[PDB]
C-alpha cells in the first residue's frame, strides 16, 4: 500500500516518502457562521456562533 | 483429476488500504465452488 | 437509516466521474491548463 | 465529511425527558384539567372513576 482511500475519492492516510512512515490524514475543522443579533431596533451588538 | 475450491483465489484489487468497510469491485477472480484441476 | 443512507449516497456520488477523466478536482486541476480545463471542471460541477 | 455538518437539536434529551416528566406528573396528579386551565388536584381513583 501507499495511500488509504475513503468511500469517496479522497485520501485518508498516506505512506510518507523519504522515511517510509505512515501518516493519518483528517481534514481540519469547518462549520457555518451563525450570527445572533437582538435586531437593529435595540442594539448593534452581535454574537457569532 | 477434478476437485473443488472452497473460498480460495481471493486477493487485493487495487493495492489500496481500506478498514472496517465493505467494498465491491469488478476484477478477474477465481469463482467460489468451481471445478479446479488437481495434479499429483 | 434513510437519512444516513441518503448522506452516504451523497458522499458516494463525489467519486462519480460524470464523463470526466478523473473524479477528484485537484488532479484534473493540477495537470491541465484552465482554458481547456473549464469544461472538464464544469461536467463535475453540473453532476454534483 | 467535506461540506456536510449535522446541527444538534435545540431541545436536548434531558429537556425532552423533563417535558414528558412534567406531562406525566400533570396527568397523574390532575387528570385532564392541566391541559384545559390550571392543574387541579384529584385522587387517582376518582380520576379513573
Ligand atoms: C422601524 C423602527 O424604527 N422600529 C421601532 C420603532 O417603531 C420604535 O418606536 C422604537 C422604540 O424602541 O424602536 C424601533
Amino acid at each position: 500500500q501507499q495511500f488509504g482511500r475513503d468511500i469517496a475519492d479522497t485520501t485518508d492516510a498516506v505512506r510518507d516518502p523519504q522515511t517510509l512512515e505512515i501518516l493519518d490524514i483528517t481534514p481540519c475543522s469547518f462549520g457555518g457562521v451563525s450570527v445572533i443579533t437582538p435586531g437593529t431596533n435595540t442594539s448593534n451588538q452581535v454574537a457569532v456562533l | 483429476a477434478y476437485t473443488n475450491s472452497f473460498t480460495r483465489g481471493v486477493y487485493y484489487p487495487d493495492k489500496v488500504f481500506r478498514s472496517s468497510v465493505l467494498h465491491s469491485t469488478q476484477d478477474l477472480f477465481l469463482p467460489f465452488f468451481s471445478n479446479v484441476t488437481w495434479f499429483h | 437509516n434513510q437519512n444516513a443512507q441518503a448522506l452516504n449516497t451523497l458522499v458516494k456520488q463525489l467519486s462519480s466521474n460524470f464523463g470526466a477523466i478523473s473524479s477528484v478536482l485537484n488532479d484534473i486541476l493540477s495537470r491541465l491548463d484552465p482554458p481547456e480545463a473549464e469544461v472538464q471542471i464544469d461536467r463535475l460541477i453540473t453532476g454534483r | 465529511f467535506n461540506g456536510l455538518t449535522v446541527l444538534p437539536p435545540l431541545l436536548t434529551d434531558e429537556m425532552i425527558a423533563q417535558y414528558t416528566s412534567a406531562l406525566l406528573a400533570g396527568t397523574i396528579t390532575s387528570g385532564w384539567t392541566f391541559g384545559a386551565g390550571p392543574a387541579l388536584q384529584i385522587p387517582f381513583p376518582m380520576q379513573m372513576a
